[PDB]
RNA sequence: AUCGAGAGGA
């Protein structure tokens, strides 16, 4: 439910709702990054 | 997309047999040996030692496609003599000679070891 | 990227030889005397060695995604 | 299904194929069937069509099916022959001096589909059996064709002396009920030219027949050079000294001549021939005289060559190369034409800075007096790049032309 | 006089000395793309059934 | 003192690599922006007439000066930011800053009420910043500062980035301007044709193009004729003459002939006096010039103020467009004819279409310069518009509401991110191929881009002249690097020490000729220019000097000292043809040299020695330059110039070759290009090897960028482990291929395995790949963006449900999160969904919209990147990483052209492996080489092994005589080899000896983007098109594969009749018509109430079925459309 | 959040050689084990947990990679040589993973081939002619030749047979070369063992 | 999705 999101400049973790603009509430930077999924993905290591 | 997994080539399919015999009909006393999952590794050693035998007229092997993995080891033996027989005799003699040379690698090692 | 672990060729373990390489090299060993010290000595693996670019080192350059 | 590749050129290049599946993702063809299609394997793609009804199935298999279009009507000869290993190993496989030992000859009988199973006499019965690889040929060759043809190297000497019916060089094949009596099988026996074994096969015994030997020279002669191998490297490109003094003093002498000419030319001792301009007639000069210098710097190297040389193997097999490139290779690269003619002056009254004024010496003009192994000077190099650009260009502008 | 066509495939073609010349090498994605409408009888039951 | 040649090699490299830490790879990019920038910005705005407009009351708005700001970038909220250039290319902005003008409106009515209001900084404009340009943020930063930014610092900039998009300018060729050139066509009224695009120096209009020929021979004589432009009949010569105000024939010859004992010259041109008596006034000349034109005024004073305005405006700009000129001119076009007759007469040659001295590179600057030019015109006519509806009312007007800056900011941004340079509304006259998208997919991809030259003769075109490679393109050009398609010759390649000069003003070269004793052409009297020799600046004619051998000598001396003369002006002295003429315009393309004295070197060892210490004493380029060492000589100096290949050539020989030298070569491998320098030996290969190698390393796989982890690209592949080359050549330092390498050292055997390697074929080490040999990775970016573009309808990422949304297919969305966004490191496999968009309707109020994956790809979602587009809605953006393993089908090659596709991959137990147990990594086919003749490719395997036993990078520079093949042989037999590389191997599957020991050792292979993964495709009955009922095209669509006419035309051949129609009917698009038996028109069918009538014939029981192809039927409405009536008539 | 992505990190981990020696005689073939998708029979667990804090760069090497059974451990992590390097970290970087080992051979995947290249040579001086010399006196002598730096190969033996074959097999760590040897022997003695058994099951069933 | 342009492959 969150969706938290990473800053592409200050690196800080924040929490934005869907019809949010997107903004970092740190530095007010424009570009986000997901973070990396809880899922469980496996590697064949070949 | 289209690679096949690597145990393919040592693993049997459900309901295949990993050695067929079939009778060669063009000249007598020869059979078709289609190993399936083997190689050269194999093949090349049993076709060897078959030809060790004096009874063993002809004595090959071929893997007919690289990408698939079986062999087929044609025999044929005099008249008084079976073409099964000689393979069976083939690799008794091969599991012999690794016998051997298991035991006087081990020697070799513990003399090595030892002094 | 980063050293490979295996030789490509024998499968001669060369990734714990990139360090001692560059460690020979600062050394004032030449290249080859480097890749004698090290053990390797089919020229599969001294071009392992030798012609590696180890360009991770540019990678850690960018600040990562997450402090 | 029907199996094409683009440019379509002619009735050979949409031909029917049996489908058997293997495992990667790519179509895998057999290699004499590569030349019908014009098709080699540096990023070649081809076209699959899959006939959904029994009536065009049947079509495809009675019409088009590959062994149905191993003659063609375009030149009534074969479209398809033995191409690039199987041809060089089977010209090694067939010269006189290849014995095989049973195990060898075992392990080539495994590869033979047409095979009755019989193992023949070997042609060596002591002090240890060989068999000869004309004998195993003679056993992959179907039915009892006969046919006559000539090795490459067949001395045109040779047939009107002694020893016309039994060759010193193992030439002069010779091919009697379905065994290779004699010679040494190429391009001139397996290839595409009219009369050869493929040809007189596929005119004897049916397009089954045909298509089996084509299957059979493949794989035999293919597992045989598992355990012949062929190659080549550098030490095919180098030539001996005494070669390399030969093509020096060759070029040295024509350089020579061509500046005898030029001094001729310049004090006006030079009269035109009939039928050219006295310009025209000074160029025919020094290109001859540098075309002379090229053949024989190349017969030079040719001459050096040994038997184990592997250009010369694939030469002579007819697989793959000419004698010229072994002479560009190992003895001059020659004359470099811009629209058949020398280098122009494309400076004024020059071809690069590096050159006086009115210099229609070879080097000027675009001579390359150094092999590709000896490597080329950067005058050289740049006007061999020019010539290449002119190849380069002509096989990009003829298409559009040609298609139309 | 010309068009596209359907039941066509396209991929790289590759050396394959084990083919004869009148077989192609087709992987088993194009094959399992790729069908034919086989016609049912009697002769054929069990094995159409069967695929 | 000098230096020796056992020292040269140093040196010489020594001074290349100085170079290249003064200027770069994309120097001519950065220059010719800068130059943009600095000044033809500001020329252009200050050219414009000042728009004086009046109902009264006046204004004239007066632009007079120009201010670019840093790049920066205005939100929502509207507060300016800085903006970089990652930053513009993740959010999808264009990296632009904004101009600003000042303009200057005074007031005047009446009664000296004057009154200027001046408005500082009015913006008029975004203009698009190269990266690493003067403007650019990225100027001037460390590379920790770049890495701070995310920004790579081997990036050498030279780009744009419009909407996100790297887009690179590509120079276009031109002939040069304001020079004449004599050709002659062979089929043409004319015998010969001097022609002369005339442009001034600052452009505001095209090309003038002028004409002066000579009729061909069948009234009694030649007759010589100038076609004028604007003008659309042929002029007599004297006639023009005239009309300038040289009536008397003795003037108008003084003009043309310089010598009058010369009757040749005189008797050729007789004929045209001859036909120009009846006219011989300067009116009456003036009225028949107006009247052949093709606007002819019925009364006679139009006629000739037309004619005076053409005379004095279009006809020869470059001479001057001023009053009181037409003695220029008229010398001038005297000039013009006496080098026609020169050619008639056989004194002079035709000129080189194809000489690169008669070219021009028109590089960035010069193309966005002709951009600007057209937007601020439009600008200004806007603006004049705006402000004439406004003082018709007779009141004042807001400039800043005049000036709607959209022309200049979405013309560049247009006119850049679709390549169609031109307006947006001549959207065909526009000339397309500028502009295009940078290749990123390898650095030597990105590097030859940025060096890309373009002929724009024509694809089409199918005379080999133009694509021919001139000898002139020595040192200029790359003689290999050229595409092998439709393009060959006329996409061409900067050589690496290739430097397009930026363009100077003639200025103070034409104040030092005036000091010095050069005469103006209007002093001069013509009896004078017999002897003396003329001074052409930039093409016109200036004047003439006495002793042209120490004018040539000073004026060298001065470009030697970097004095008034800068370094990129090009001193051209003809000799025999007594012209000495001086360039400084833009797009000359030129090249570094060493200067010789006597028979010496001016680089002396004490240059190298400051060299060598050259991050201390910052003795850089640009002091050997200015020592008078270095000197730039462009392709028409060239001509004047004998070259030494090495300072070699200087010493006194035997029979000395030339013995007064003057400029030498700083290194013979300089003449080729960013892909050519790659090649190791590449003179021992036959060239067009070496031309299909410099197209192939920009499809070798590597690390195309260091800072690839941020790029949102849409396609991208990595290689896992790329090596720098064993067997290098002393160019990739500076091409940054040993940072940025794109391929392997691979232990290669030539040799004849198996039969899997035939023709253009390799076999691969199975073991190998498993070990990451030639392993890559795949990125693939998707874009998204939900508009919100009115209330009618908005779209929006959620995840969609399957009771809400209509167009939802059956797959599964379980993978995206809440917001509609698939997570990083989520395993997605083809056909999956990973933005989950839905669209609100006029499976009620919300249609699913959602991007799935490109199909048949099963990659991992790599990351994720959510921000707001330039207008502000969210904008998604996907990138997907799917690991390419080489397998069978996948396309490698070598550096000397050799490629192939892997055959068949075996186990290190199945490949052949030497005493030592060394296996090959591919095994290629020895059939490649000898047709081929790539020795080079056997020479670099050679020069590998040894370089790999001895712990060395081996020396394959291409013209180097300290490297030859017996010395590596003699190194080879050193380590326990054969000396010429070869070995016994074992065979793999039996462990015999093979009996002929083959040629094996490492050589750098590349695995190029072609893998067979993304080209397999196959179709039974998928979609169709919508216009014909036939299959899609291309893969991405599932299309079907055509079926063309050469197709049909082998079938037929074959004689398969079925298999024919079912490919070309039953397999395309198999439709039923109902047909009229009587009209054979197609009827009306009513298949469910079974009533068929055909409205033409009123009968509805005489109608017949046929089956027909979709496409026949189309055809057939088509015909229809157009009043055809095609009846098939089925009895 | 290192700078290699995780099939980069796998393949690399994949790659790393396990000390073998006594413990793969025991363990079973995932195949052949009936537990789940693992357990100790059959597979080795490994955990890797490591975060760059500091500021110089961090090397996550092999001796991170810690196991739960003692014996199975990295060849380097063993008790000179270094580790094996699996990525360096920047410092905020970190790399936390859970690996299984398994048992397999290299026709599988060549990460499970212990050995570090197989020499293997026979007739060191040319005297059966299994290979043609075109100039046999450029040729260098085998380590294992027994000839006069006069003859450059043998005289040719027509009698003769390949014998005497000369082995050096190097371990790439997993395994001792000597263990290496005896576990090959005892590999294709039951290939064959296998092979019997199922040639007497086709022939008694004829 | 369409259209165009460009870049490529054989
Ligand atoms: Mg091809
Ligand atoms: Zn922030
Ligand atoms: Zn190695
Ligand atoms: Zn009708
Ligand atoms: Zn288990």
């Amino acid at each position: 439910q969150p969706m938290i999101y990473i800053c592409g400049e200050c690196h800080t973790e924040n929490e934005i709702k869907s019809r949010d603009p997107i903004r970092c509430r740190e530095c007010g930077y424009r570009i986000m990054y997901k973070k990396r999924t809880k899922r469980l993905v496996v590697f064949d290591a070949r | 997309m289209n690679a096949p997994p690597a145990f393919e080539s040592f693993l049997l399919f459900e309901g295949e047999k990993k050695i067929t015999i079939n009778k060669d009909t063009k000249v007598p006393n020869a059979c078709l040996f289609t190993i399936n999952k083997e190689d050269h590794t194999l093949g090349n050693i049993i076709k060897s030692q078959l030809l060790k035998d004096p009874q063993v007229l002809f004595a090959g092997y071929k893997v007919p496609h690289p990408l698939e993995h079986k062999i087929i080891i044609r025999v044929q033996t005099t008249p008084d003599y079976s073409p099964q027989e000689a393979f069976t005799n083939a690799i008794t003699d091969l599991i012999s000679e690794l016998s051997l040379l298991e035991e006087r690698f081990r020697v070799a090692i513990k003399d090595k070891q030892e002094g | 990227m980063i050293i490979p672990v295996r030789c490509f060729t024998c499968g001669k373990i060369v990734g714990n030889k990139w360090e001692a390489y560059l460690g020979l090299l600062q050394a004032e060993y030449t290249e080859g005397d480097a890749l004698d010290a090290l053990g390797l000595k089919r020229y599969c693996c001294r071009r392992m060695l030798l012609a590696h670019v180890d360009l991770i080192e540019k990678l850690l350059n960018y600040a990562p995604l997450e402090k | 299904v029907i199996f094409n590749r683009q440019p379509t050129l002619h009735k050979m290049s949409m031909m029917g194929h049996r489908v058997r599946i293997l495992p990667w993702s790519t179509f895998r063809l057999n290699l004499s069937v590569t030349t019908p299609y014009n098709a080699d394997f540096d990023g070649d793609e081809m076209n699959l069509h899959l006939p959904q009804s029994l009536e065009t199935r049947a079509e495809i298999q009675e019409l088009a099916m590959v062994p149905r279009m191993i003659v063609t009507p375009q030149s009534n000869r074969p479209v398809m022959g033995i191409v690039q290993d199987t041809l060089t190993a089977v010209r090694k496989f067939t010269k006189r001096d290849v014995f095989l030992e049973r195990g060898e000859v075992m392990n080539l009988l495994m590869f033979l589909s047409t095979w009755d199973g019989k193992v023949p006499q070997p042609a060596i019965l002591k002090p240890r059996p060989l068999w000869t690889g004309k004998q195993i040929f003679s056993l992959i060759i179907p039915g009892h064709i006969n046919c006559i043809r000539t090795h490459s190297t067949h001395p045109d000497d040779e047939d009107s002396g002694p020893y016309k019916h039994i060759s010193p060089g193992d030439t002069k094949v010779v091919v009697e009920n379905g065994e290779l009596i004699m010679g040494i099988l190429c391009k001139k026996s397996l290839g595409t030219s009219a009369g050869s074994l493929v040809h007189i096969s596929y005119l004897e015994m049916g397009h089954d027949i045909t298509r089996l030997f084509y299957s059979n020279i493949q794989t035999v002669i293919n597992n045989w050079l598992l355990i012949e191998g062929h190659t080549i490297g550098i030490g095919d490109s180098i030539a001996d000294s005494k070669t390399y003094q030969d093509i020096q003093n060759t070029i040295k002498k024509a350089k020579q001549d061509v500046i005898e000419v030029i001094e001729k030319a310049h004090n006006n001792e030079l009269e035109p021939t009939p039928g050219n301009t006295l310009r025209q007639t000074f160029e025919n000069q020094v290109n001859r005289i540098l075309n002379d210098a090229r053949d024989k710097t190349g017969s030079s190297a040719q001459k050096s060559l040994s038997e184990y040389n592997n250009f010369k193997s694939m030469v002579v097999s007819g697989a793959k190369g000419s004698k010229i490139n072994i002479s560009q290779v190992i003895a001059v690269v020659g004359q470099q034409n811009v629209e058949g003619k020398r280098i122009p002056f494309g400076f004024k009254h020059r071809t690069l800075p590096h050159f006086i004024k009115d210099d229609y010496g070879p080097e000027s003009r675009g001579f390359v007096e150094n092999s590709y192994l000896a490597g080329l000077t950067p005058t050289e190099f740049f006007f061999h790049a020019m010539g290449g650009r002119e190849g380069l260009i002509d096989t990009a502008v003829k298409t559009a032309e040609t298609g139309y | 006089m010309g068009k596209r066509v359907d039941f066509s495939a396209r991929t790289v073609i590759t050396p394959d000395p084990n083919l004869s010349i009148d077989q192609v090498g087709v992987p088993r994605s194009i094959a399992a793309n790729m069908t034919f409408a086989e016609i049912v009888t009697p002769f054929n039951i069990d094995r159409l059934q069967e695929l | 003192d000098e230096i020796t040649p056992d020292l040269w090699q140093e040196a010489c490299w020594i001074v290349i690599s100085s170079y290249f830490d003064e200027k770069g790879l994309v120097r001519q990019q950065l220059d010719s922006f800068d130059e943009f920038i600095q000044m033809s910005v500001q020329r252009i705005v200050e050219d414009a007439p000042p728009i004086d407009l009046q109902a009264p009351p006046r204004y004239l708005l007066k632009f007079e000066q120009i201010y670019l700001s840093k790049p920066t970038h205005w939100e929502r909220d509207g507060a300016p930011s800085p903006m970089m250039p990652n930053e513009a290319r993740l959010r999808n902005l264009t990296y632009s800053a904004p101009l600003y003008v000042d303009i200057t409106k005074t007031v005047i009515k009446e009664g000296e009420e004057q009154l200027q209001t001046q408005h500082q900084k009015t913006f008029i404009g975004k203009i698009p910043i190269m990266l690493r340009s003067t403007y650019c943020l990225l100027n001037g930063l460390t590379d920790r500062d770049l890495c701070e930014l995310n920004e790579c610092p081997l990036d050498p900039g030279g780009y744009f980035i419009i909407n996100g998009s790297e887009k690179v300018l590509i120079a276009q060729e031109k002939m040069a301007t304001n020079t004449v050139y004599v050709f002659a066509k062979k089929d043409s009224k004319y015998a010969y044709t001097g022609e002369c695009r005339s442009c001034l120096e600052n452009s505001s209009r095209p090309t003038s193009t002028i004409w002066v020929s000579m009729l061909a021979r069948g009234a009694i004589g030649q007759r010589i004729v100038a076609t004028l432009p604007y003008i659309k009949q042929e002029v007599p010569i004297i006639i023009v003459f005239r009309a300038l105000g040289f009536v008397s024939d003795r003037d108008i010859l003084e003009h043309i002939i310089y010598d009058f004992e010369d009757p040749e010259m005189m008797e050729m041109v007789k004929p045209s006096l001859d036909e120009a008596f009846v006219i011989q006034e300067q009116n009456v000349a003036l009225n028949f010039i107006g009247s052949r034109g093709a606007k002819p005024g019925v009364t006679k004073e139009k006629r000739i103020k037309y004619a005076k305005e053409v005379l004095q405006k279009e006809m020869l700009p470059h001479v001057g467009v001023s009053d009181f000129c037409e003695t220029k001119k008229a010398y001038f076009l005297g000039y013009m004819v006496h080098r026609l007759l020169l050619a008639a007469l056989g004194r002079r040659e035709l000129d080189d279409r194809d000489h690169y001295g008669n070219k021009r590179l028109d590089l960035a600057g010069p193309l966005l310069a002709f951009l600007f030019r057209g937007m601020f015109k439009n600008l200004l006519k806007e603006v004049r518009i705006y402000a004439q509806k406004f003082i018709d009312r007779g009141k004042d007007f807001n400039l800043e509401l005049a000036i709607k800056t959209r022309i200049i900011s979405d013309g560049l941004k247009y006119s850049l991110a679709t390549g169609n340079w031109g307006d947006q509304k001549k959207a065909h006259q526009a000339r397309a191929g500028v502009s295009q998208v940078l290749n990123r997919l390898t650095f030597a991809s990105t590097l030859s881009h940025l060096r890309r030259l373009n002929s724009p003769i024509g694809r089409d075109g199918k005379l080999a002249k133009p694509r021919q490679l001139h000898n002139t393109l020595w040192g200029m050009v790359c003689p290999a690097e050229t595409p092998e398609g439709h393009a060959v010759g006329l996409v061409k390649n900067l050589a690496l020490m290739a430097y397009i000069s930026v363009g100077s003003q003639p200025s103070p070269i034409l104040e030092f000729l005036e000091e010095w004793s050069m005469e103006n052409l209007e002093e001069i009297s013509p009896a004078a220019i017999a002897d003396a020799t003329k001074i052409f600046v930039n093409g016109c004619w200036v004047g003439i000097h006495k002793d042209p051998e120490q004018l040539m000598n000073t004026l060298r001396k001065l470009r030697r000292q970097m004095d008034i003369i800068v370094s990129e002006v090009s001193m051209i002295r003809d000799i025999r043809e007594r012209e000495i003429r001086i360039y400084t315009d833009a797009g000359r393309i030129c090249r570094p040299l060493l200067i010789v004295e006597k028979q010496k070197l001016l680089l002396k060892k004490r240059h190298i020695d400051q060299l060598k210490e050259r991050e201390y004493n910052n003795y850089s380029w640009q002091d050997l330059v200015a020592s008078g060492v270095v000197e730039y000589i462009d392709t028409l100096e060239e001509e004047t110039v004998m070259l030494a290949m090495t300072p070699d050539d200087l010493q006194e020989k035997e029979v000395a070759y030339c013995s007064t030298y003057t400029h030498c070569e700083i290194h013979p491998s300089m003449i080729l290009g960013v892909c050519a320098s790659i090649i190791p030996f590449p003179d021992h290969n036959q060239s067009p090897r070496n031309t299909y190698q410099s197209a192939m390393g920009k499809q070798a796989m590597g690390v195309y960028i260091t800072n690839f982890h941020v790029r949102m690209d849409t396609l991208a592949h990595v290689l896992y482990y790329p090596q720098k080359p064993l067997v290098t050549t002393r160019s990739m330092e500076y091409l940054r291929f040993r940072e940025l390498p794109a391929g392997i050292n691979s232990i290669v055997a030539i040799a004849s395995y198996t039969g899997y390697n035939q023709e253009d074929s390799v076999i691969m080490n199975r073991s190998a790949v498993d070990r990451g040999f030639f392993r890559s990775v795949f990125y693939r970016s998707y874009k998204e963006q939900e508009s919100k573009k009115g209330f009618d309808q908005e779209e929006v990422f959620e995840k969609p449900t399957r009771e809400t949304c209509q167009g939802m297919r059956h797959a599964i969305y379980d993978k995206l999160d809440d917001d509609g966004l698939i997570a990083p490191g989520v395993r997605v496999s083809g056909d999956d969904v990973i933005i989950g968009k839905t669209v609100t309707l006029p499976r009620y109020t919300k249609r699913d919209c959602s991007t799935f994956l490109r199909t048949s790809e099963t990659g991992i979602v790599d990351q994720v990147m959510v921000t707001l587009n330039q207008e502000g809605y969210k904008f998604c953006k996907i990138r997907v990483r799917s690991v390419r393993i080489p397998q069978i089908g996948d396309k490698f090659a070598s550096r000397h052209g050799q490629k192939g596709t892997c055959g068949i991959q075996y186990r290190q137990e199945d490949m052949p492996f030497t005493c030592e147990g060394i296996t090959p990594d591919i095994i290629i086919n020895p059939h490649a080489i000898p047709s081929r003749m790539t020795i080079g490719h056997l020479i670099e395997c050679l020069q590998g092994k040894v370089s790999a036993n001895k712990g060395e990078i081996g020396d394959a520079t291409p013209f180097n005589d300290a490297v030859n093949v017996q010395k590596i042989s003699n190194l080879l037999s050193d380590y326990g080899y054969h000396l010429r590389g070869n070995e016994v191997l074992y065979n793999g599957f039996t462990g015999r000896k093979i009996t002929s020991q083959i040629f094996i050792g490492p050589t750098y292979y590349q695995r190029l983007k072609h893998m067979v993964d993304d080209k397999i495709h196959s179709r039974a009955r998928g979609p169709i098109q919508i216009l014909n009922r036939q299959p899609m095209e291309g893969r991405s669509r599932d299309g079907g594969l055509r079926f063309g006419e050469m197709e049909r035309d082998c079938q037929i051949a074959h004689g398969a009749a079925q298999f024919l129609r079912e490919r070309l009917f039953e397999a395309s698009d198999p439709y039923q018509v109902h047909v009229c038996n009587l009209c054979g028109i197609m009827a009306i069918a009513n298949t469910r109430t079974h009533t068929y009538e055909c409205r033409g014939c009123r009968n509805k029981t005489q109608i017949s079925l046929v089956r027909m192809p979709y496409a026949c039927k189309l055809l057939f409405q088509e015909l229809m459309s157009m009043s055809i009536a095609p009846r098939m008539m089925s009895v | 959040s290192s700078v290699l992505h995780d099939e980069f990190i796998a393949h690399r981990l994949g790659l790393i050689p396990l000390t073998s020696d006594d413990i793969v005689d025991k363990l079973q073939y995932s195949r052949d084990c009936t537990c789940e998708e693992f357990c100790p029979e059959c597979s080795v667990e490994f955990t890797l947990d490591v975060r760059c804090n500091e500021d110089q760069t961090r090397h996550v090497t092999s001796r991170d990679l810690i196991s739960n059974s003692p014996r199975v451990i990295p060849v380097t992590s063993r008790n000179e040589q270094d580790d094996i390097l699996i990525v360096k970290l920047r410092k905020g970087q970190e790399l936390r993973l859970r690996a299984y080992a398994k048992k397999g051979f290299g026709k599988e995947h060549a990460k499970w081939n212990p050995t570090a290249g197989v020499a293997f040579e026979y007739d060191p001086d040319n005297a059966l002619r299994h290979t043609v010399y075109p100039k046999p006196e450029e040729w260098p002598k085998s380590e294992y030749s027994e000839l006069d730096e006069d003859e450059s190969q043998a005289p040719y033996d027509p009698n003769g047979k390949p014998e005497r074959f000369y082995y050096n097999v190097e371990s790439c760590g997993s395994l001792r070369p000597e263990t290496i040897v005896l576990s090959a022997l005892s590999g294709l003695k039951k290939k064959l063992s296998d092979l019997q058994t199922q040639l007497s099951h086709e022939i008694q069933s004829d």
